[PDB]
């Protein structure tokens, strides 16, 4: 599988966009938790297929699968967030519209925390201006890494995508001294993403046991892993 | 569920 | 400053090897602690030196300087750790007069479970041959990259870091394709110690609350922020 | 302590 192939491949796995409404009056603690826990679960119904459809993924084993899964969904959650908000500085698009602005993430108990650092990443992947290719690349990339001979195959898928997000990068044009550069710049940013994911299921982990909102089933299950 | 929606769907 | 004589000056920033003076003996889970608590704060002193003859860092606004280690020494920590561990698979050299096995770290509950993170992300440098001058690199860069006007000289430092890793990589010689690649598999591993770096905050930070934990001023600050 | 081995050599 070429690298433009399984790049192509991820381009047509990349899931629809679920559809949430922002509540009708202006959020309070409860129903912004409400609307984002709703959106995640959603959406995370959407990343086991996209999952599957990742070169090579459905041939570890399922107990990988699960593994990887549930190291991740959070950081994969993030990134998309984060692409989705891209060309809107300082505006998170959770989803076409329930648009959250950094000053309404006050209405929930130290969420404007993690909200900030979503932004921050943003605004680095904006200045790097990231593409749409090489996005599906590091999202990819995300699942597979989060290792966190069924183990040998999951080496081999790795490196397989770090060829796609090369092969893509090359594509731009830059200098090769530049495309190790850029290709450096976005993976470095890779740890960001994993802090987010880490202070933002901790503050997801506090809030049901706070009872600040309901957590079950698939949202629950991946919190506790 | 999460092992559901990889094996039975 | 040429990519090479810039990664002189990191091994220039070495700190020294640090022991405990701890006559050999069986681990208990009292007599461990102290151990693993007692060198990372003596290591913690040493840090703070090393960063400061990595140049330019001093040149930082000191509120910079404060963020960026009070957020990456655990991770400068464990990276230290893996590259003392890389040659006596099995085993974790957190220091000459400390050196602990895997089932030794049953004692302590939990420890188990980062010790096996630590062994593993060990042995995946191991296996991809980690040099020396790349520890160096990356260990700079956990610094100057665990940040969430100033800015420029950061970005710029990072940068060029970053730039002394991607020769490293062109001196080994071999293929382009595989400068790239290996880039790759190096930077994704910060993941991993960035992950039994959050780990082993909450184990620490655990043991702290419960008093179980010898005082330690510098690690004790360290861990409040 | 961090910052008084920050501001001394
Ligand atoms: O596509 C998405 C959808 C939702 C999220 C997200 C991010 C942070 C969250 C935090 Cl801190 C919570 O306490 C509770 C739910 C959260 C949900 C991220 C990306
Ligand atoms: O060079 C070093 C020296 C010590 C450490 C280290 C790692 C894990 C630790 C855990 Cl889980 C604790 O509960 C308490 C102290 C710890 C200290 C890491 C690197």
């Amino acid at each position: 599988l070429s690298p433009e192939q399984l790049v192509l491949t991820l381009l047509e796995a990349e899931p629809p966009h679920v559809l949430i409404s922002r509540p009708s009056a202006p959020f309070t603690e409860a129903s912004m938790m409400m609307s984002l826990t709703k959106l995640a679960d959603k959406e995370l119904v959407h990343m086991i297929s996209w999952a599957k459809k990742i070169p090579g993924f459905v041939e570890l084993s399922l107990f990988d699968q699960v593994r990887l899964l549930e190291s991740c969904w959070m950081e994969v959650l993030m990134m998309g967030l984060m692409w989705r908000s891209i060309d809107h500085p300082g505006k998170l698009i959770f989803a076409p519209d329930l648009v959250l602005d950094r000053d309404e993430g006050k209405c929930v108990e130290g969420i404007l925390e993690i909200f900030d650092m979503l932004l921050a990443t943003t605004s680095r992947f904006r200045e790097l201006k990231l593409q749409h290719k090489e996005y599906l690349c590091v999202k990819a990339m995300i699942l597979l890494n989060s290792s966190m001979d069924s183990s040998r195959k999951l080496a081999h898928l790795l490196n397989a995508v770090t060829d796609a997000l090369v092969w893509v990068i090359a594509k731009s044009g830059i200098s090769s001294q530049q495309q190790s550069m850029r290709l450096a710049n976005l993976l470095m940013l890779l740890s960001h993403v994993r802090h987010a994911s880490n202070k933002g299921m901790e503050h997801l982990l506090n809030m049901k046991c706070k009872n600040v909102v309901p957590v079950y089933d698939l949202l629950l299950e991946m919190l506790n892993a | 569920k999460l092992v559901q929606l990889l094996t039975t769907t």
